[PDB]
RNA sequence: UUUUUACUUAUUCAAUGAAGCGGAGCUGGAGGUCAAACUCCACGUUCUAGCAUUAAGCC
RNA sequence: UUGAUUUUUCAGGCCAACCAUCGAAAGGGAAUCCGGUUAAAAUUCCGGAACUUGGAUAUGGAUUCUUCACGGCAACGUAACUGAAUGUGGAGACGUCGGCGUGAGCCCUGGGAGGAGUUAUCUUUUCUUCUUAACAGCUUAUCACCCUGGAAUUGGUUUAUCCG
RNA sequence: AAUAGGGUGAAGCCAGAGGAAACUCUGGUGGAGGCUCGUAGCGGUUCUGACGUGCAAAUCGAUCGUCGAAUUUGGGUAUAGG
């Protein structure tokens, strides 16, 4: 179900794909949600959720890997993490 | 074009050793020279070193595997068996 | 062998207490973008290294030569 | 290496001539994050040492 | 006659193992206080090829409990063990692949490898590629555990004996034909001088009990008594039966 | 006299740089407590390829 | 290993897993080159120019009043620019084959400055000299890495299809 | 430590063509193999050649086997007369 909600956000809302973009969006306070793939290294994972703790941002743990996280977003590449800047027509922020 | 009808990788052996031995070699030798998906980084960059050793070029993770495949069927069964027995002991 | 570029450094080096002798070498060169000029190489022999200063100006060479310590033995080549 | 100055054999950083820049960076972040979680696991343990 | 090839191996002149390239003896840690009472944690640094061995070896670094020092252990790599993995060894270690646990701490059906025959011998059973030991049951009153060995034998071991959870890596090696004499040459170039083998029936009567004759033939039963002497034990020693194995055993 | 199984010190096997053995006692978790606290278990380390060495503190 | 003591006595502080020894003139390994020289020696002699190791040791520079230096976002830079026990690493230190790339020496070749040969005829011709060591300084690179940025209309890219 | 120069052309990869799919065809690229022709090398088939009181107590000539590996080889080292 969250895959359908996440797909709608990519179609209508705003997002950043990739570790470097996600950290920038947490620094600027522009992140509404951080989604982390299951096979992300724990050190990178435990650092992203430390940034979210400082930034007061909820974190959603995707159940698939970065191959499955990429294809949910309609991409032909791998996405290890992403941040939702603007949930648009979707209601992913109210569900997480 | 298609170069060989059926020998494939065992075409390096010519006519020697017997057809049955060459087709038995072909099955396991395609597997040992294949590229596998890394369970750590997600890329298809895992190749065999020596037997039982499978390295990923990208993330430099080495995992112990089978002689000619990254995972044998027996190891996959043990992984679930160990996982199941662990749940009961830890409730 | 070390080459010296600063003329001021060379005169201070030539009065070091370990300096045995000096060599003044004259080379008849040409820059190939003009005509003949007279290059002068001042070579100071220290304990470890021979120090060379190349003076392409025929007038600065003569001024430099009389600026060396009078005690140094000088060989003209 | 014995007959060369120290600047040739090291880099001005922690673990300078021993570890690369990225491996030192990963050590620092790992040390900070893991030790931060050690405090979290301690205060949480004290939360279950007074109510349960 | 002459001293036969069986007997020349005991002197071990040219029949010792070629051990220059070997990467150390694969053993568990010495059983110490931490493993007897709790657990100790190490990290896998390397998974390496050991010449003459089908199973890869794992280099695992532990801390010394008593002095400031790192201890590197040479374990037999179980399949699924990776570099950077944390290995836990002791009584209180959890049931995860690669962890070293006492046999009594493992439930029935646990697949375990590099199992100790005796408490503290650092691993005897199920050490080759693809092999393992199955835990059959426990006898807590006598502090004993029943296991099944790769040969199919049932064994009773102390519950304090240790083993490594999982299957030894490198399995399936025998499935591929060698296809060449050169492959066996390279196989034994780093094991010992046992290849190639001349058939005793192809020798002269000095060389072997099977040598001689105007045709190549053994001449007498090739099943030899268990009580026969050295120089006679060539053939099927103490063979309970012979011929193609038909049906179950 | 014969069979079985108890002891450990002779003898035998093994390991370690002979490091934590045996018993008891402190602390919790429990039994339902029918005197009075007896019995059992545990008694500092488990998201992460970091660190831990030459005692701080109290009397 | 120090602080020593001149009291030629000591005070201690650390450790002692392993560690007799022999075993390579093709393995590992501190450091030298050029020119000349003999009847016969030369990387050994002569001339010049270097280098390493061990020891002693002064001057200059550097550093300190924010005591044990500064600069760069960073990769990292530098003339230097405390660091015991103990520990962790690196170098020593490593098969084989294939094509590709770069260099060096050699081969080939143009002009010019010399010398020799042919020349009945022809041949601006045929042959030959035109070199630069170890070492010192500056500069110079595939690979790798850093900063910026955020990529599908997927792009970059090798002889060999790998990378994001 | 050593091992000319060729032939063949395995995987993998690129492009094009055909097909509903499962898939097929073509042209390149690539450079596998106890592959192959053939030097050095290692060996020793035949002439039942020479020689056969020899150049030689095993050689000489032609012819031949093999020639990138179970290859060839120096030195060090181990194994000692039932
Ligand atoms: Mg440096
Ligand atoms: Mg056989
Ligand atoms: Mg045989
Ligand atoms: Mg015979
Ligand atoms: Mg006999
Ligand atoms: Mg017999
Ligand atoms: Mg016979
Ligand atoms: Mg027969
Ligand atoms: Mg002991
Ligand atoms: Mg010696
Ligand atoms: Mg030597
Ligand atoms: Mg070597
Ligand atoms: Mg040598
Ligand atoms: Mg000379
Ligand atoms: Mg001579
Ligand atoms: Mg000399
Ligand atoms: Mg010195
Ligand atoms: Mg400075
Ligand atoms: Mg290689
Ligand atoms: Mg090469
Ligand atoms: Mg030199
Ligand atoms: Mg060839
Ligand atoms: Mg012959
Ligand atoms: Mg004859
Ligand atoms: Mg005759
Ligand atoms: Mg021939
Ligand atoms: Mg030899
Ligand atoms: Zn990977």
């Amino acid at each position: 179900n969250i895959n359908s909600k996440l797909a709608l956000t990519i179609k209508s809302g705003k997002y950043t794909l990739g570790y470097k973009s996600v950290v920038k969006s947490l620094r600027t306070g522009k992140a509404k949600l951080v989604i982390i793939a299951a096979n992300t290294p724990v050190l990178r994972k435990s650092e992203l959720e430390y940034y979210a703790m400082l930034s007061k941002t909820p974190v959603y743990y995707f159940q698939g890997g970065n191959n499955e996280l990429g294809t949910v977003c309609g991409k032909l590449f791998r996405v290890g993490t992403l941040s939702i800047l603007d949930a648009g027509d979707s209601d992913i922020l109210s569900s997480i | 074009t298609k170069r060989t009808k059926k020998v494939g990788i065992t075409g390096k052996f010519g006519v020697r050793y017997g057809s049955s031995l060459r087709r038995q070699t072909k099955k396991l030798e395609v597997q040992q020279h294949a590229k596998y998906d890394c369970s750590f980084c997600g890329k298809r960059t895992v190749q065999r070193g020596a037997t039982g050793i499978w390295n990923c070029k990208s993330c430099k993770k080495t995992v112990a595997g089978g002689a000619y495949t990254v995972s044998t069927a027996a190891a996959a069964t043990v992984r679930s068996t160990i996982r199941r027995l662990r749940e009961l002991a830890e409730a | 062998a070390r080459e010296i570029k600063d003329i001021k450094e060379f005169v201070e080096l030539a009065r070091r207490s370990d300096i045995k002798s000096a060599i003044v070498k004259v080379n008849a060169k040409v820059n190939a973008n003009g005509k003949k000029f007279k290059q002068t190489k001042f070579k100071v022999r220290g304990s470890r290294y021979q120090y060379t200063l190349v003076v392409n100006d025929a007038s600065k060479a003569k001024k430099l030569q009389q600026s060396l310590p009078p005690t140094l033995k000088i060989t003209n080549l | 290496y014995a007959q060369v100055s120290k600047t040739h054999k090291t880099v001005q950083r922690a673990y300078g001539g021993s570890r690369c820049a990225n491996c030192v960076k990963e050590r620092i972040v790992r040390a900070f994050l893991i030790e931060e979680q050690k405090i979290v696991k301690r205060v949480l343990k004290e939360q279950q040492d007074k109510e349960k | 006659g002459r001293v036969i090839r069986n007997q020349r191996k005991g002197a071990g002149s040219i029949f010792t193992s070629h051990t220059r390239l070997r990467k150390g003896a694969a053993k568990l840690r010495t059983l110490d206080y931490a493993e007897r009472h709790g657990y100790i944690r190490g990290v896998v640094k390397q998974i390496i090829h050991d010449p003459g061995r089908g199973a890869p070896l794992a280099k695992v670094a532990f801390r010394d409990p008593y002095k400031y020092k790192l201890r590197e252990e040479t374990f037999i790599a179980n399949e699924g063990v990776y570099t950077g993995q944390f290995i836990y060894a002791g009584k209180k270690a959890s049931l995860n692949v690669g962890n070293i646990l006492p046999l009594g701490a493992c439930p029935e059906g646990t697949i375990v490898s590099n199992v100790e025959e005796k408490v503290g011998d650092r691993g005897a059973l199920g050490r080759t590629s693809g092999n393992y030991v199955i835990i059959i049951g426990h006898n807590p009153d006598e502090n004993k555990t029943r296991v099944k060995l790769p040969s199919g034998a049932k064994k009773i071991i102390s519950s304090d004996a240790r083993g490594v959870i999982g299957v030894v890596a490198g399995g399936g090696r025998i499935d591929k034909p060698l296809l060449k004499a050169g492959r066996a040459f390279h196989k034994y170039k780093v094991k010992r001088n046992s290849w190639p083998k001349t058939r005793g029936v192809a020798m002269n009567p000095v060389d072997h009990p099977h040598g001689g004759g105007n045709h190549q033939h053994i001449g007498k039963a090739s099943t030899i008594s268990r009580g026969a002497v050295s120089g006679q034990k060539a053939g099927l020693i103490a063979a309970r039966r012979t011929g193609l194995l038909r049906g179950t055993q």
